[PDB]
């Protein structure tokens, strides 16, 4: 669970030392990214259905064998769509999940770890949740220190999967 | 372990639901009053070995029975040892404050710790007596009003208070 | 020849440098060229103060009474040369030095040490210099006319172990042969009673990890006798010398420079390892298969 | 997949004790000092009573200790050696469950008493999942080790014996023998006598 | 390299011991499945080409979308094509190898090691391996010991890919 | 390691003087190009897997003997590792870029680089092609005018370009 | 390591080919030659110490300066390690029979042998005229007609033979 | 160096008595095998450059990144280098069979090339190709029965097979 203050008591404790001014100017950055990625994981919370919607159908119109291919890790019946759009649902509820805390910690522990194992056993490409990430960072509306920090982790994301 | 965006993030996904709008405007108070708790963790940081050996100089003056020949603080370890006892409960409830959880304090400084010292035969109750001395300490360089912005901190010195309060009673 | 590798080894300023030759009715820089080169070949690129310049073979050498072959004959008899590498060191050390200096090669074998270390016992500092000097290898090389230079490239009559002891004679460009870690020590002692050779490390501002040096004792074996089986299921093993570690500090850290036999598998476990101590790697060598 | 995170528990070897050497501390058995013959048995003897508590002459590994001897090998590759041998398989490993062979390896690898139950169970997975051998590289390979013991240094009971105290923890050869009841049950002891 | 005379004297070597009853055994075994094993690589070195450009065929036909999509990780133009081809040859050859040596050390040492980073940073999916690898099963006509064994290297890869 | 600060620090300890005032304003100017470089620094990671891929792709379609069987980058191991390297040299330039020192770059990545790459026959030339490609595509991603405040980057650009030439020139 | 096997396989691997039906034909003669090979280990390996015991007493015999007070054969310890060398040499002889290749007995028993010997001053001449001991014993041993299926084990003889006198080139 | 009779007449030295009957006999042996090994030598040597050229051929063939630009069989001064070094191999192969003893191959060329190669960047796995190449040519040009009074010649060439086996094992 990445954060700066667990990790900046994580290194001080390591050390077995008190929290000096490096510490603290850790938590100044992350007093300074705050409320940026607050307003950001609201703006992504109350615009999330359409989010998820918009990037299940993205996923469908680049890889549109998805919709119509027989098979459980398909999307041809309404059980495989709904799988789709919960996973999608997933990803972005995690990445909200990143904004609140200011890391890719909620990730990591929810959703990275373990995710390789998840797509091989169930025969999921990454290439479909690759592209419902890059409907979400182009559609997400969001601008400067919000915009950069969701892209971050939604290019974190991307980046493990790929 | 968990800071204080952490533990909701962590409530939240095991609800699998997004921070509502009262949470995120919960999380926004806690940054805006992130400066004063910074400056509570520089203070107390500052003043760590003052407070240590102050609050150490305190507890065996009410409690002589400790150094005395045969208690548990006689002898040069003994005593270096419950000096560094008091100072790493010191620094985990520095953490603490920092963090803004009590998760680090719970898993690295006080998990087992009352199992150790009765296994050990070190009084708990005296050390937190210790604790409770470093808290008085703790509190009152918190809240000087000399050479810093003023404001209302009573929410982190209370918030601290609990920290304080929590590794008193995990030992006494 | 050494390409690639000859700027990171000290080899790279003498690729580009010719034989220095005094052809017959020579010019004065001519003559300055060779007084220069001699100086600093044979006395191994120590500065060499107004004083202690040998002004008479200079001048003998400038008017022709003596040709390049005598002149580094003077100079390698000289009290200046003995001062500098003969009364201060052992005569192994001696014999490398003058292996240096006069045929820029390292000694190739024991035999080497036996010839001239009996030589200069029964007949004297001269006479042994003298041998260097009327060798079958020196007028092959040098002649009567050129100035001996270090032979880094490969020759007629070399063996590899000589390649591999030279970057133990030598030690960098700006390194003048009295200023080098071992000192004062011979450094082929070891290798030439043993027949054995080490792992060529390089100059110190092109190699991170140039100060290694193995101790007199305690040293891990170039090869790993025993295979794979010590380190469970492993593909190939490798020696990794490794110098300057110093953060656990002592007593953690005894001695600053380690040898380890690693496996393939642990590799990159060990470059992390080696980052975390501090260290500098100096060489990897292949040490199974 | 990453290990499971459990939480530290207060120890002895958590916490700085301001040790001076006494005959409780822990005798250093290392390479560094260039030991003779006669040391170099002393240092293996302690390396095998560390692995395996006692090593009869077929538990022996000569060729390891050929091997240590000639410098081929650091103490900590021996060390691999001993707990990749048939001896602490067949006794440590065959004879408990995983949880039990996590204990058995964390107290004589890093000298330590595991924190809970749950670092058992999380270090019990990876004989399963990357191998006994993995198991074995991770705590050799681990900060703790390196950190105590390095390469050079037979690792040992750490901080067993507090200062002024008649008697500390229990060695782990006495606290941890190779099996334990559920092996005890399989074989088909305790015996009844007369 | 697992192959049953290898692992055989690794693990007597391992135990520092002489070579007992137990690895004789083990030489038994790999004798009385030697020849078959050399045999079915016999076959499938014979019909290399026709297997290999089949299977593409086959995994061509279930997953159209490789021939007709543009990108580097598809088999759209000839360049794809040719790279689908020498994998599956690879995959095949060794195979080949695998019965050769009696164990599947030649597939994990030379193909199963790392494949998943590969298809993960190629974009490559692991799902048209396995339809590769079941038209090898399906076609390589064995039968017997031979088939057990080709058949049980083939399952290997597909169970290493799913 | 050391960072920008932490340098001109050591530098300065070694003289034993106080930082002089052309030192101080050089740190400011480097503080007042801080963003810049964070932006730099986010842009190479969040495309790092598109830029080892593809510079991957790019030198492997320039050198096929890489990747024909008996060439380094032959079998699935090999072909993971050279992958992996490729990571690592990005990431720790990436390190080099947020320090402002290449400290991290030579104590952390390229100590024993060359060595490793000789005894095992990697080739350093081919390495040292995959570094270009990176370095080309990293410097474009970081040169993207589209979706930032513009500036100008040219002096960042050239240190990341330093960086990257400095990895390359330790391979080969 | 490789056996008979793996050897020729990883040669085709790395020229990217499949195995000739030359190569396929050779290793069906070596499979045919599977029960012989598999005889010699066994006989080997049945009289093992009596062949390390024998070699030893033969070699000390017609070499008495190698147990001579002061010899390097002299102490308890010298001596076992002695007496253990000569059973290394042994087994991996037998597993490079069993293998029906010399890497194991290159890779975990010769390669490095010399260098340690000369190193120690361990006489590596005195080791191969033991080795050779054990040569004759074991070959004495494989070749014995009684108790066994009569055939040619002419080629296993020589590849037994050829192992010995590979160990006993490296040892000097 | 030593020759095949000089390493008797040193280890009998050594041992301080007189050359067995068992001794002079195999001496006697080898003499005997004297024409062979003569022929051997001259038909190696009669095709040297046909070795080391068709060797070379051979390598970069099958391993192209030895002469790709960046390779280091790359520029004339490198390929030269590579070419020279192979009949050098292959000349002090020759010396080691006429000889009969493999000191001036291990003394003169062998010991200290890997760490030769190592320090140049010359890939030795690659240089023991090489050398496995010209052992197969060699071979089979010894054991060629045409123009030669017919024998057996597998002794011969069985030590001039384990000379290039210790060539090519120095060089990896
Ligand atoms: C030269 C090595 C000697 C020799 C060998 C020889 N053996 C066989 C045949 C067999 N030997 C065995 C071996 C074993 N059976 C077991 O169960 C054990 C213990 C695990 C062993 C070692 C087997 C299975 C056979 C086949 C059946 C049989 O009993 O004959 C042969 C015959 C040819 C063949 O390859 O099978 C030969 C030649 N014979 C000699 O005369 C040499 C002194
Ligand atoms: C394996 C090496 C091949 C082989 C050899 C072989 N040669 C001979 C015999 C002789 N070879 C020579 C050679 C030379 N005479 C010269 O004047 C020179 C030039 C300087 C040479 C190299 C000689 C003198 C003899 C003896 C007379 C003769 O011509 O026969 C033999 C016969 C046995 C012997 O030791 O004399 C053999 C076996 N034979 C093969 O089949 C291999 C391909
Ligand atoms: C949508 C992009 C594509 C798609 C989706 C699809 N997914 C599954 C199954 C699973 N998805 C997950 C993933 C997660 N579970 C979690 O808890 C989290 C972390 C918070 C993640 C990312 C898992 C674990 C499964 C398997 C178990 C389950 O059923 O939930 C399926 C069904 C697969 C099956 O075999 O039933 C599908 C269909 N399908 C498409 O076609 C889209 C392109
Ligand atoms: C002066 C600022 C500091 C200092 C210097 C000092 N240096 C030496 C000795 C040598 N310096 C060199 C350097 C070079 N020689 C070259 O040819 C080149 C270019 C290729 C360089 C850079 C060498 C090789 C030597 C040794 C040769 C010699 O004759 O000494 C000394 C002399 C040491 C001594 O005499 O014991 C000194 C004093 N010393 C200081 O205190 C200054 C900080
Ligand atoms: C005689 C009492 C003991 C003895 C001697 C012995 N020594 C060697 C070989 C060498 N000795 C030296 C010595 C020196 N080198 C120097 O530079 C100096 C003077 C400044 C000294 C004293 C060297 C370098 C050698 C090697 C060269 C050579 O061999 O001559 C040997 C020969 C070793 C061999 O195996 O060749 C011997 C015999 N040996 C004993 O047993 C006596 C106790
Ligand atoms: C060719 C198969 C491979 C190869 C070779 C290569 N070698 C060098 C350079 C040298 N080779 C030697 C070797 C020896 N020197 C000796 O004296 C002896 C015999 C006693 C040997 C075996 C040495 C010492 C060098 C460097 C000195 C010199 O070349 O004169 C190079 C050149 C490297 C460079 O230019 O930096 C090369 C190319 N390279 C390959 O890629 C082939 C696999
Ligand atoms: C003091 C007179 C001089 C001096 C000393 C100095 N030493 C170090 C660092 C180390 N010293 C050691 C020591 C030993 N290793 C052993 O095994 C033994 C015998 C048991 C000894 C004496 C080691 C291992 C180190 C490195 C790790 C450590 O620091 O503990 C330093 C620090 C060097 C640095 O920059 O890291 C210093 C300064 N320096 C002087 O100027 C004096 C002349
Ligand atoms: C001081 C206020 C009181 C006191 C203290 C005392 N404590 C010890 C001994 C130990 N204390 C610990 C505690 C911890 N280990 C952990 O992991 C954590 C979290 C990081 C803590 C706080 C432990 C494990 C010990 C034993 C190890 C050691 O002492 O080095 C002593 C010493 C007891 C002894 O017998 O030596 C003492 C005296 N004693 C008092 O009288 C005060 C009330
Ligand atoms: C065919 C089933 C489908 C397909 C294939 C395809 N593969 C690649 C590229 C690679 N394939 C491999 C595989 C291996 N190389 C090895 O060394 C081994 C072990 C012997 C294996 C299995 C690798 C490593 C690559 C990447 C690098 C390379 O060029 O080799 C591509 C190219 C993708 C790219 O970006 O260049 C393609 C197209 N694609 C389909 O659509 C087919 C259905
Ligand atoms: C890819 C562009 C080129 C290539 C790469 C290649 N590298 C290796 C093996 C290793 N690389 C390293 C380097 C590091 N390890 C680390 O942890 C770090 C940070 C300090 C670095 C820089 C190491 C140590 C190894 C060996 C250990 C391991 O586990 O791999 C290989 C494999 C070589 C082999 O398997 O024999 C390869 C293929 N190969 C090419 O052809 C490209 C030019
Ligand atoms: C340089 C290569 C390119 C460039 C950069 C540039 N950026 C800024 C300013 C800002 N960038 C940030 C960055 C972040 N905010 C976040 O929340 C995150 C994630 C934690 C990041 C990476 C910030 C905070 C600023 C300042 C406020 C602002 O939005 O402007 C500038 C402006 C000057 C400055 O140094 O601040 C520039 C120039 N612009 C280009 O055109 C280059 C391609
Ligand atoms: C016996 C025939 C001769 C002899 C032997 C002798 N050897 C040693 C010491 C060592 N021998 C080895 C060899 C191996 N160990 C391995 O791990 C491997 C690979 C599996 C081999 C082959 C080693 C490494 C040593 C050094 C370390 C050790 O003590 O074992 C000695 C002892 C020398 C000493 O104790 O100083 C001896 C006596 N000596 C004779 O005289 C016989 C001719």
């Amino acid at each position: 669970m990445k954060t700066p203050l667990t990790e900046a008591v994580s290194t001080a404790d390591s050390q077995g030392r008190f929290l000096s001014s490096t510490e603290l100017q850790i938590a100044f950055g992350r007093l300074r990214q705050a409320n940026a990625g607050l307003q950001a994981a609201k703006a992504l919370t109350d615009n999330a259905q359409s989010l998820v919607n918009g990037a299940a159908q993205a996923v469908y119109n680049k890889f549109p064998y998805t919709t119509q291919t027989q098979g459980n890790n398909f999307a041809a019946d309404q059980r495989g769509k709904d799988k789709c759009a919960r996973d999608i649902g997933y990803y972005l509820r995690i990445v909200t999940y990143c904004l609140v805390a200011g890391g890719t910690g909620p990730l990591d522990e929810y959703l990275i770890a373990g995710i390789d194992e998840i797509n091989r056993t169930f025969d999921l490409s990454p290439s479909w949740y690759v592209e419902a990430l890059k409907y979400i960072k182009a559609n997400h509306g969001l601008s400067g220190d919000a915009r950069d920090e969701a892209n971050s982790y939604l290019d974190y994301a991307i980046n493990a999967l790929s | 372990m968990f800071d204080v965006f952490t533990r909701v993030v962590s409530q939240a996904d095991a609800r699998g639901e997004y921070l509502s709008g009262s949470q995120l405007d919960a999380l926004s108070a806690t940054v805006a009053e992130g400066n004063k708790r910074i400056d509570s963790v520089n203070r107390i940081t500052g003043n760590a070995s003052a407070i240590v050996s102050n609050a150490a100089r305190a507890l065996f003056a009410e409690q002589p029975q400790l150094i005395q020949p045969g208690g548990n603080a006689y002898t040069s370890r003994r005593m270096a040892a419950c000096l560094r006892d008091m100072e790493i409960i010191l620094r985990y409830v520095t953490y603490a404050t920092f963090t803004g959880d009590a998760s680090v304090l719970e898993d690295r400084c006080l998990n087992g710790l009352r199992e150790t010292y009765v296994a050990l035969g070190v009084p708990g109750a005296s050390v937190a007596a210790g604790v409770q001395k470093m808290k008085e300490a703790a509190l009152d360089i918190v809240n000087d009003p000399n050479g810093i912005t003023r404001g209302d901190c009573s929410a982190i010195v209370a918030e601290i208070a609990g920290y304080f309060d929590r590794a008193a009673a995990a030992v006494a | 020849a050494i390409t690639t590798a000859a700027s990171r080894l000290g080899v790279a300023p003498y690729n580009e440098s010719r034989p220095v030759e005094l052809r017959p009715d020579f010019s004065l820089d001519d003559a300055k060229m060779v007084i220069r080169a001699v100086y600093r070949q044979v006395l191994g690129n120590d500065y060499i103060m107004d004083s202690e310049r040998l002004k008479g073979a200079e001048s003998l050498l400038t008017n022709g009474s003596i040709s390049v072959r005598e002149f580094v004959r003077t100079v390698a008899k000289s009290e200046l040369y003995k001062k500098k590498f003969l009364y201060n060191n052992f005569q192994t050390r001696v014999i490398e030095l003058n292996y240096k200096h006069l045929l820029g090669r390292a000694p190739f074998s024991e035999d080497e040490v036996i010839f001239h270390l009996d030589l200069y016992e029964n007949q004297g500092f001269d006479a042994d210099i003298d041998s260097y000097i009327d060798s079958v290898e020196y007028q092959e090389n040098f002649g009567e006319n050129i100035v001996p230079y270090y032979r880094f490239n490969n020759q007629v009559g070399d063996r590899t172990v000589g390649f591999t002891r030279m970057f133990r004679l030598y030690r960098g460009y700006a390194n003048s042969d009295r200023s080098q870690l071992e000192r004062s020590s011979s450094r082929l002692a070891t290798e030439l009673g043993q027949n054995t050779v080490s792992a060529i490390v390089g100059p110190s501002g092109s190699n991170a990890g140039w100060a290694y040096r193995p101790s007199r004792a305690g040293n891990t074996p170039a090869k790993a006798l025993g295979g794979t089986v010590p380190f469970g299921q492993a593909s190939k093993l490798f020696r990794v010398e490794i110098t300057a570690i110093s953060a656990p500090g002592y007593p953690k850290v005894r001695r600053s420079n380690k040898a380890v036999i690693v496996p393939f598998e642990q590799l990159n476990q060990t470059l992390q390892q080696i980052n975390r101590l501090g260290g500098k790697v100096a060489s990897i060598t292949p040490a199974s298969l | 997949l990453p290990l499971l995170n459990y939480a530290p528990k207060s120890q002895n070897v958590r916490v700085e004790g301001y040790e001076i050497g006494s005959e409780e501390k822990p005798v250093v058995f290392t390479t560094e000092n260039i030991l003779s013959s006669s040391d170099m048995d002393n240092l293996i003897e302690a390396a095998y009573r560390q692995i395996f508590f006692h090593a009869f002459k077929w538990d022996r590994e000569k060729v390891l200790e050929s091997q240590l001897r000639n410098g081929q090998i650091t103490v900590r590759d021996f060390v691999r050696g001993l707990l990749l041998s048939n001896t602490f398989r067949n006794s440590f490993y065959e004879k408990n469950s995983n949880y039990r062979f996590v204990e058995h390896c964390v107290q004589k690898i890093l000298g330590r008493d595991v924190y809970s139950e749950r670092e058992k169970i999380a270090w019990s997975i990876v004989v399963a999942t990357k191998g006994y051998q993995g198991l074995i590289d991770d705590l050799l390979n681990s900060d703790e080790y390196l950190n105590n013991f390095g390469y050079d240094t037979v690792p040992y009971q750490r901080r067993r014996n507090l200062p002024g105290r008649e008697a500390g923890e229990l060695p782990f050869n006495i606290k941890s023998p190779r099996y334990d009841a559920y092996h005890r049950r399989q074989l088909g002891f305790p015996q009844i006598v007369w």
